[PDB]
């Protein structure tokens, strides 16, 4: 309670920073694709913001039964990667890739 | 033929709509067995549809170019060409009930005004008094016009108004 | 210390905060709340401000003319005006990509351009312009006129020309002159233009400044006029084989009474336009010789008002004391002006689409849509301002003792009845319109479209059949071939009127069904509720039971505190504020109805409206969802087209509207403490406390953020619907 | 894999029998999305009678909980020093509630 | 049970009872007289 | 009673430091000082945030706003039954006494304090705003 | 997100009329109603409604039907609570209808 001003000030600043650098990315892409400049967007093709940390964690949990969980026959989820499980023709669960769109929406 | 409308008894889009709805229901029906609960339900729904269309066409309704029945709100056009039971008669059928509700509420309020704690007879309904008034308020037009003719329906200007009146 | 910006308010100039800037931006034109303002100085500053508004308007028209003449294709549009698009101006956007330049290259241009939806092409082509030089010259002339008005505004601020207060309060001569010269002689000169220039240019003959003293408007010049043989001017009208702009089936008449539409433009004839403005000119000039001036004859308006007291005082003291009430009140006159102007703007909208005046209009669908939506939203805003200034009158200018017993005090005496009856009408209309719409929705949902409450609007259909629309068969007045109203006008307007009203390809008295019924009752709901809010704010502007001393706080004050249960949005300003929402909704309903009825007419699919408009999922899907298909695909990950600007603008309005939600829902006190924290953060941050504010950061005030949320809301509403309209109409057509 | 899970039947009163959709298994009802069928298959139900008796047991336990509230307010209500034994409450909610509950569910 | 019947006389319980009765009456009317669009009988 | 002079030798309560304290308004425009004599050491609540320990005897405390000083005043008067009195200090050293401006607290009479801003009419006996129009500045009919 | 999510995946909820999922479309439209209805309470303030209410109470007094329990406008806090309640209800229920109508059909 004695330094709530520091707390809320830094929280305000990070909210503003994140609002800008998370929504203005969407506005930038809207402006670029509306102006006909898809090479200037924030996409998996033009300007990649790849979520490399989550991708590394996906690969770290996919390769987990081989090294870091030897008694596990498979990974906890198929979302880390690998083969899909399809039941009745429908996909039950399959790997989930993450790219620039996922970066932006996570932020 | 009031506003260019065709009667639903001789409207073609009306019949096409009946056939369309029955075709939908029999399309749902063909996937079920002879005597099952879905089959009986869909058969009952088909019969309800047929009866509904027959009863609307029998009641002399007017259908548009879409085949849907169009109501006639004008008295004089409804009373002349036999469409009074569409908007005009249900008008008074509503107003009787609505003024009945309002008059029972008014009578209950006026009745509980005189008590010691009148507000507690509004969160806690005096169901004896309420039922008595709800039964004896069926003559609300006569009693209302008699309260109007005596001048005891409207409050005088003891009403709480504002500084610039 | 004390600042300098609010020269008009010393209380604001001493404000150490950022509220000074905003409130000085928003009190600049409230001249009667200025420091050291007198009534005469008020009227004089208003005179000069009106001169400035005139100059700005004329510069605006000059700029439209200039850009159409320069970056437009007017000389090309007059050749093929049903297939060439109107160019508003060119685009130089350094942010464009190559696809955007490839995409906005429309209408036969060499670069990116904006397709005009303002209808100025059709108007200028109708009134006689065929050349870019004509529009260039008109722009020069209107800029010179704007210069003249600006100089006059400076001039009538000078000591020896500063008008007196009584000269402004002189109403009889202002009315006489503004009725004869400003209205009737202006119509006379417009008839002169039509007859001399517009009609012959429509008949192929070029009539410009260089030859209008050398050619005649009629083969028998002025002999028919000075000898009373005025029918000779209706001798040879334009035939039905006439094509506009050339002399094929031209005709020689200049003042006809044909009625209806030109068959090739689907617009009004210029000849009965000339006769129109001539009759209007005569009527307005005879009307302008009514009130008393320096010549001994006329009326004194005070006498007409004071004599108009009915016996039995059913109106009280009648209109006794109202002349000094209107004359000495600028908000009363402003409210009357805004009422009349908004009502006639609604008239412009409702008539310009059914009786389209300009050639090749009604075939430019986007132009019609933009014009209607435009003038209707303008009318709504103006009509809200009318009641707003009526409230400001009740507060700032109303004298209860000088209006002792007249009609204006009789309004305040029975204000509760007005407000309660308006509330009843709004309540009934909303209950029942929503109930019928939800009923039809549920019937469509349950697969039974035949159980809807479809009420045939037979009153409006009876009116239409009285006008001669034989679709319904009332056979009443003008559809009755064996009637008097039919037999009397048959040598006059009727043939064209009936040929134009029985045609279902024009917007003249469209056929209507139960969807029209339901949406007209929604329109009534919106009107009655908007005027309920506005009338309530005007009448309770001076006092309520929650606040009988409300006049002592002004027009726009935030609140009276949390006491007495809570007094938020209690001012009249806030009543206007809450009414702007209901106005925007009303006009949105109006324009949705117009746009969908006309989108189904133009597509030949009026059955879609007759079926789907009776329930609200029809309005959602088949109107909002269906017609958004090209708009939002204006740009996709595959590319873009010329509708991408309208897509971006669509999302723009969706952003601004929602941003107004921020000022509308969150209120001041969360933000003031937030800004306190940010002040601490700035004062304690190294390398940044070097930089310090001169105006103390405070949150937006209550009234201010109300206005700001309303402005973000209105801008987003307007931009979103404009984008949707122009894109869903330009995408199809 | 073919039949849609449905557990809510609508009465045919004002036309809402159209809401009794063709879900499958010779049934007409509202396709539920709460996942109770999967939960019950995972429990090993395999009979509607077991659901019936589970419902009756749930009603018994509901009446028990309401009797318990009435009891622990009106008949024998604990003191403040009973509620304030947070050590005991945590020990019990961890051993018996979440420990023995998971053990029983494991059984 | 004078107090219990006083409780059942409260505004929300009476409203629940009365609207349950009204809704049931309308429902049974709409069962025994299905799809009443006009006043034909 | 006479106007007391502010003693700068008065100690302050035991506070560990906050962020809700003084800002550049104290250095530029003004700040406020509240004093009180305590009978014991009591942990009170700072209006800026956090709890401080008042000292046995006289205390002194800085604040950037008068509302802070009167908040603590009502807290010390209602919860501790003390009699505090605060000032207004200007950065140039000028001290201006504020709360018990006559010695007694303003809810009690003092038999000699002058009535200011008292309209001797009823609130409905105020004139209409048309009568106070064009009085220079925008003026309420209450004047 | 407009085009390919909120407009594309809305095709199942707005065309659900006449089918088993029509109630989902109904709660789409009604939820859009309730959400916007919340804006009557969030954008506005009590002091307007108290004066409207007292002008209505005048009409009730004139007809001798003014209640003994005096009609007040809702509290300020209550206005904000009602507004946020209707806002959340309408928005969440709109999303609920859209989701379920989409995914019961296409999934
Ligand atoms: C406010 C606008 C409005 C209007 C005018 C209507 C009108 C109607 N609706 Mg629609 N509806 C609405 C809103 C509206 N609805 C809304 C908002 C919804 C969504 C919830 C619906 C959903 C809906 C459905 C789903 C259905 C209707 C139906 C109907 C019909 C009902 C007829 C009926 O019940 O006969 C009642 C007839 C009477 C004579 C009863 C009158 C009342 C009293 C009982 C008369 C008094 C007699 C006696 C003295 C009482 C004895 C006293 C007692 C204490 C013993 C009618 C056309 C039904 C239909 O088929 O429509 C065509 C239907 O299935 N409506
Ligand atoms: C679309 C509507 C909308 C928008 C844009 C905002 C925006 C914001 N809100 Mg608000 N809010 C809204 C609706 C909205 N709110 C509603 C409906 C509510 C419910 C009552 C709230 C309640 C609310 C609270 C309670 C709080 C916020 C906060 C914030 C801020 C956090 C994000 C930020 O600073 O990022 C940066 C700004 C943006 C992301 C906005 C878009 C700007 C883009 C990036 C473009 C920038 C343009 C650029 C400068 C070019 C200028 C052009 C030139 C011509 C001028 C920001 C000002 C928080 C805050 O202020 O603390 C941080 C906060 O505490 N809002
Ligand atoms: C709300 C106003 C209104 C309007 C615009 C009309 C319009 C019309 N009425 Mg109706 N009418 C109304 C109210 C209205 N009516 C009411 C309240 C009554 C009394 C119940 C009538 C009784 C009535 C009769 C008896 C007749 C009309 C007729 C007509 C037509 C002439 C025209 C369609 C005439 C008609 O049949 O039109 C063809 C006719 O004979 N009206
Ligand atoms: C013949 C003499 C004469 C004339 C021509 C005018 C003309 C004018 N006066 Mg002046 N005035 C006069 C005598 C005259 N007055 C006298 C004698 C007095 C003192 C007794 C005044 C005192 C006075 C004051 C105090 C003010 C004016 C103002 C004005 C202007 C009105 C605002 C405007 O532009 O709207 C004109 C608008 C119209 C004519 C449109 C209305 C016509 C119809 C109804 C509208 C619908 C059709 C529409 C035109 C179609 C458009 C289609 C297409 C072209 C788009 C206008 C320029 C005001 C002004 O602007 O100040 C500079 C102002 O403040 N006058
Ligand atoms: C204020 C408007 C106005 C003005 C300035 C003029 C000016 C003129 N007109 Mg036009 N005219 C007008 C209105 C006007 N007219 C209207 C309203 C009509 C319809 C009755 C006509 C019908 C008309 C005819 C039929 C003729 C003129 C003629 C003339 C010229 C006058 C010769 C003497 C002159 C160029 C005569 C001429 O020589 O034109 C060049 C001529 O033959 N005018
Ligand atoms: C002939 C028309 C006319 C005239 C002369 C006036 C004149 C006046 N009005 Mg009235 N008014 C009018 C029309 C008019 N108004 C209309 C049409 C409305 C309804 C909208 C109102 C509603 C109204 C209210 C509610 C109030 C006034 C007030 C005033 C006074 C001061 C205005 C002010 O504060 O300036 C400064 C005004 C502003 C700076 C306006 C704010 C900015 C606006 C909203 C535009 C924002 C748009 C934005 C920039 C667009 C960006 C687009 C981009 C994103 C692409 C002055 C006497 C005030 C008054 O007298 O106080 C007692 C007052 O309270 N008027
Ligand atoms: C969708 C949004 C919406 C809706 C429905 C309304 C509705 C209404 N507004 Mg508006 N309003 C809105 C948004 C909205 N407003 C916004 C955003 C603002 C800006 C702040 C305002 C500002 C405003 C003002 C300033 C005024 C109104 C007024 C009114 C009332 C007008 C009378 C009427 O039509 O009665 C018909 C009523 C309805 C259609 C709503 C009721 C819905 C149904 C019929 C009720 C029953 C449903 C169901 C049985 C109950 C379920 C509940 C429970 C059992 C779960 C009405 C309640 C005026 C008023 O109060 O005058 C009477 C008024 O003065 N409003
Ligand atoms: C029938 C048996 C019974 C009786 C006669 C009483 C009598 C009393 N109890 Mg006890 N009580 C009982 C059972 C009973 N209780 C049970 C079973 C519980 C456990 C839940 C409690 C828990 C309890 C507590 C904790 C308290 C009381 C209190 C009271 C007193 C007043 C309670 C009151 O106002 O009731 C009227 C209240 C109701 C009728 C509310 C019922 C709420 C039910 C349980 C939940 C319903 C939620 C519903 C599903 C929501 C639907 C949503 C809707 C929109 C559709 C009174 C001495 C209070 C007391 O002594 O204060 C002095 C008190 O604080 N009781
Ligand atoms: C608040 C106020 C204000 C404002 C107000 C307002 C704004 C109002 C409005 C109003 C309005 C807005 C009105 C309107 C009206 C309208 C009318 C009144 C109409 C009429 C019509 C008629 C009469 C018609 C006739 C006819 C027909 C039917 C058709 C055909 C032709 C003929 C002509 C036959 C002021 C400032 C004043 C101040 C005081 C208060
Ligand atoms: C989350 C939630 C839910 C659910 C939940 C659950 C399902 C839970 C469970 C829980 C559980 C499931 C629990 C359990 C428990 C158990 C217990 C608690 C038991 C006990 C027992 C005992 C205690 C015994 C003992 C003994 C014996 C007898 C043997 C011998 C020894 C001894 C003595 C030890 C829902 C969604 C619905 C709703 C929301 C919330
Ligand atoms: C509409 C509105 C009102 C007016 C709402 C009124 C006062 C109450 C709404 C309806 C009440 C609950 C009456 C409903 C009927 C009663 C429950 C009694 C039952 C009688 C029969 C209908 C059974 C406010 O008071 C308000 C206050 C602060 C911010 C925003 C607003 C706001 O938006």
């Amino acid at each position: 309670i004695r330094h709530r001003d520091a707390i809320i000030s830094h929280l305000n600043w990070v909210c503003i920073f994140l609002g800008f650098h998370s929504f203005g990315l969407y506005i930038h892409n809207d402006t670029m694709s509306a102006l006909g400049r898809p090479q200037d967007m924030f996409s998996d093709t033009a300007i990649q913001l790849q979520p490399v940390f989550a991708q590394w964690i996906q690969n770290t949990h996919f390769l987990a039964p081989q090294l870091t969980a030897p008694n596990a026959l498979a990974a906890t989820s198929l979302t880390w990667g690998g083969d899909l499980v399809a039941v009745g023709g429908k996909v039950a669960m399959m790997p989930i890739s993450l790219g620039t769109s996922d970066f932006m929406v996570h932020h | 033929d009031i506003a260019g409308l065709t009667p639903c008894s001789e409207s073609k889009a009306y019949a096409k709509l009946e056939k369309k709805e029955l075709k939908t229901l029999e399309k749902r029906l063909k996937q079920y067995e002879a005597d099952s609960a879905p089959a009986v339900a869909l058969k009952a729904t088909m019969e309800r549809t047929k009866a509904r269309f027959a009863n609307y066409a029998k009641a002399g309704l007017l259908c548009g170019n879409d085949g849907l029945p169009h109501l006639i709100a004008d008295p004089g056009l409804a009373l002349k060409y036999g469409h009074a039971g569409e908007v005009f008669i249900p008008t008074f059928g509503f107003l009787y009930v609505a003024g009945y509700i309002g008059y029972v509420g008014r009578q209950y309020l006026i009745a509980v005004k005189g008590e010691a704690k009148p507000t507690d007879k509004e969160i806690i309904i005096d169901v004896p008094l309420a039922t008595k008034l709800a039964w004896q308020g069926a003559g609300w037009p006569l009693a209302a016009v008699q309260e109007l003719q005596r001048g005891t329906l409207l409050e005088k200007e003891e009403n709480i108004t504002v500084s610039p009146r | 210390a004390t600042k300098l910006f609010p020269k008009f308010s010393q209380g604001l100039a001493q404000d150490p905060t950022t509220r000074r800037i905003w409130y000085g931006l928003a009190m600049a034109h409230d001249f009667e709340s200025h420091d050291g303002m007198t009534e005469e100085n008020l009227y004089q500053k208003i005179f000069a401000s009106h001169f400035g508004q005139l100059s700005i308007i004329f510069l605006w028209t000059s700029g439209n003319l200039f850009h159409v003449a320069w970056q437009g294709n007017f000389e090309q549009w007059v050749t093929d005006p049903v297939h060439i698009r109107p160019i508003a101006h060119a685009i130089w956007d350094p942010h464009f990509g190559q696809p955007a330049v490839e995409a906005f290259t429309r209408g036969g241009a060499s670069g990116p351009v904006n397709i005009s939806t303002s209808g100025v092409y059709q108007w200028w082509y109708t009134i006689g312009m065929r050349t870019n030089q004509d529009l260039y010259v008109g722009s020069v002339f209107l800029a010179l006129v704007s210069a003249i008005f600006l100089f006059a505004g400076w001039l009538h601020l000078q000591p020896n020309f500063q008008p007196s207060l009584s000269w402004f309060k002189d109403a009889e001569s202002r009315l006489n002159h503004h009725l004869s010269g400003l209205f009737g002689v202006s119509s006379l000169a417009w008839t002169g233009h039509l007859v001399h220039v517009a009609i012959p240019e429509s008949r192929g003959q070029h009539v410009g400044w260089d030859n209008f003293l050398s050619v005649l408007p009629h083969p028998q010049g002025l002999t028919p006029f000075f000898t009373g043989n005025w029918a000779a001017y209706a001798q040879s009208p334009d035939t039905a084989s006439h094509v506009f702009g050339t002399a094929q089936g031209s005709g020689q008449a200049i003042l006809t009474f044909l009625g209806g539409f030109h068959p090739q433009t689907q617009s009004l004839w210029l000849t009965d336009m000339a006769h129109h403005h001539l009759a209007i000119a005569v009527i307005f000039i005879v009307a302008g010789h009514m009130y008393r001036t320096n010549f001994g004859i006329g009326h004194r308006m005070q006498a007409i008002l004071e004599a108009h007291t009915p016996p039995s005082g059913s109106l009280g003291a009648g209109h006794k004391g109202l002349f000094d009430t209107v004359n000495n009140s600028l908000h009363f006159q402003l409210g009357l002006a805004l009422a009349s102007v908004g009502t006639i703007t609604s008239l412009v909208a409702q008539h310009m689409y059914s009786l389209p005046p300009y050639a090749f209009q009604a075939i430019d669908f986007t132009t019609q849509a933009a014009l209607y939506t435009h003038h209707q939203y303008i009318a709504g805003f103006i009509m809200c301002g009318a009641f707003a200034h009526g409230a400001i009158f009740f507060i700032r200018d109303y004298d209860p003792e000088q209006n002792k017993g007249n009609v204006l005090a009789r309004m305040l005496d029975h204000k509760e009845a007005l407000i309660s009856h308006l509330s009843w009408v709004s309540l009934f209309l909303g209950f029942h319109t929503l109930g019928l719409y939800v009923h039809n929705d549920v019937m469509q949902a349950f697969g039974t479209p035949e159980k809807q409450i479809l009420i045939e609007p037979v009153f409006a259909q009876w009116i239409q059949a009285a006008h001669g629309k034989a679709l319904y068969g009332f056979d009443f007045l003008l559809s009755s071939k064996t009637s008097a109203a039919f037999a009397n006008g048959q040598s006059l307007w009727l043939p064209g009127w009936l040929d134009a009203i029985n045609n279902n390809q024009n917007s003249l008295f469209l056929t209507i069904g139960p969807g029209d019924f339901l949406v007209h009752h929604a329109i009534a709901l919106g009107l009655h509720t908007t005027t309920l809010i506005l009338v309530k704010g005007a009448l309770d502007a001076r006092g309520s039971k929650l606040m009988p001393d409300k006049k002592d706080f002004g027009y726009s004050f935030p609140c009276d505190g949390p006491g007495r249960g809570g007094t938020c949005d209690i001012s009249a300003y806030d009543a206007f504020y809450l009414a702007v929402f209901w106005m925007l909704n009303t006009i949105g309903w109006v324009t949705f109805y117009w746009h969908w009825k006309h989108l189904t007419l133009w597509q030949g699919n009026v059955a879609q409206f007759d079926e789907s408009s009776t329930y609200l999922m029809g309005w959602l899907r088949d109107y909002l969802w269906l017609n958004s298909s090209q708009l939002i695909n204006g740009y996709n990950p595959f590319g873009m087209n010329s509708l991408s600007v309208w897509a971006w603008t669509f999302l723009f309005g969706h952003l601004i509207y929602a941003t107004g939600f921020m000022f509308l829902i969150s209120w001041r006190g969360y933000w003031q403490e937030l800004i306190e924290t940010l002040v601490w953060a700035h004062e304690k941050t190294p390398l940044a406390n070097l930089v310090y504010w001169k105006d103390k950061p405070v949150a937006l005030s209550i009234v201010q953020a109300r206005l700001v949320g309303l402005a973000h809301f209105s801008v987003g509403y307007i931009f979103t619907y404009a984008a949707f309209l122009i894109a869903s109409t330009s995408g199809r057509f | 894999t073919h039949i849609k899970p449905s557990a809510q039947v609508v009465w045919p009163i004002v036309g809402q029998e159209i809401l009794n959709g063709d879900v499958g298994g010779g049934f007409q009802g509202i396709q539920i999305t709460s996942g109770f069928f999967q939960l019950w298959r995972a429990s090993g139900i395999t009979s509607e009678l077991q659901l019936y008796t589970t419902a009756i047991g749930g009603l018994v336990m509901a009446a028990a909980m309401f009797f318990a509230g009435w009891f622990h307010y009106h008949k024998a209500a604990p003191k403040l020093e009973w509620f304030q034994n947070v050590e005991s409450m945590l020990n019990h909610h961890l051993g018996g509630l979440l420990g023995l509950g998971s053990l029983a569910w494991a059984g | 049970m004078k107090d219990f019947t006083t409780y059942l006389s409260t505004a929300p319980v009476i409203a629940t009872i009365w609207f349950t009765f009204t809704a049931g009456l309308l429902i049974e009317i709409n069962r025994y007289f299905p799809d009443p669009l006009v006043f034909s009988f | 009673w006479t106007v007391p002079t502010l003693n700068p030798d008065t100690p302050s309560p035991i506070f560990g430091g906050s962020t809700g304290g003084l800002l550049r308004k104290a250095q530029t425009e003004e700040f406020y000082v509240i004093t009180w004599e305590a009978k014991k050491e009591q942990i009170f609540e700072m209006p800026t945030g956090g709890a401080a320990i008042m000292r046995q005897g006289p205390n002194l405390l800085k604040f950037g706003k008068k509302e802070q000083c009167l908040a603590l005043t009502t807290q010390l008067r209602n919860k501790f039954k003390l009699t505090p009195c605060f000032y207004r200090v200007f950065p140039d050293g000028k001290v201006q006494y504020l709360h018990p401006a006559d010695g007694v607290y303003p809810e009690k009479v003092n038999a000699g304090r002058v009535g200011a801003n008292q309209n001797m009419r009823r609130i409905g006996q105020n004139v209409n705003p048309i009568k106070v129009k064009f009085s220079g500045r925008m003026m309420s009919p209450a004047e | 997100w407009l085009r390919d999510f909120l407009w594309a995946q809305s095709s199942q909820v707005i065309q659900s009329y006449g089918s088993a999922l029509s109630a989902y479309g109904l709660i789409f439209l009604g939820a859009h109603f309730v959400w916007a209805f919340s804006l009557m309470f969030l954008f506005s303030g009590r002091g307007y409604w108290q004066e409207l209410i007292e002008s209505i109470v005048w009409a009730h007094n004139k007809l001798k039907v003014a209640p003994a329990i005096q009609p007040r406008a809702l509290s300020i806090t209550q206005g904000r609570a009602v507004g946020v309640a209707h806002y959340l209800l309408g928005g969440i229920a709109t999303t609920w209808s859209f989701f379920l109508a989409r995914i019961i059909s296409v999934g």
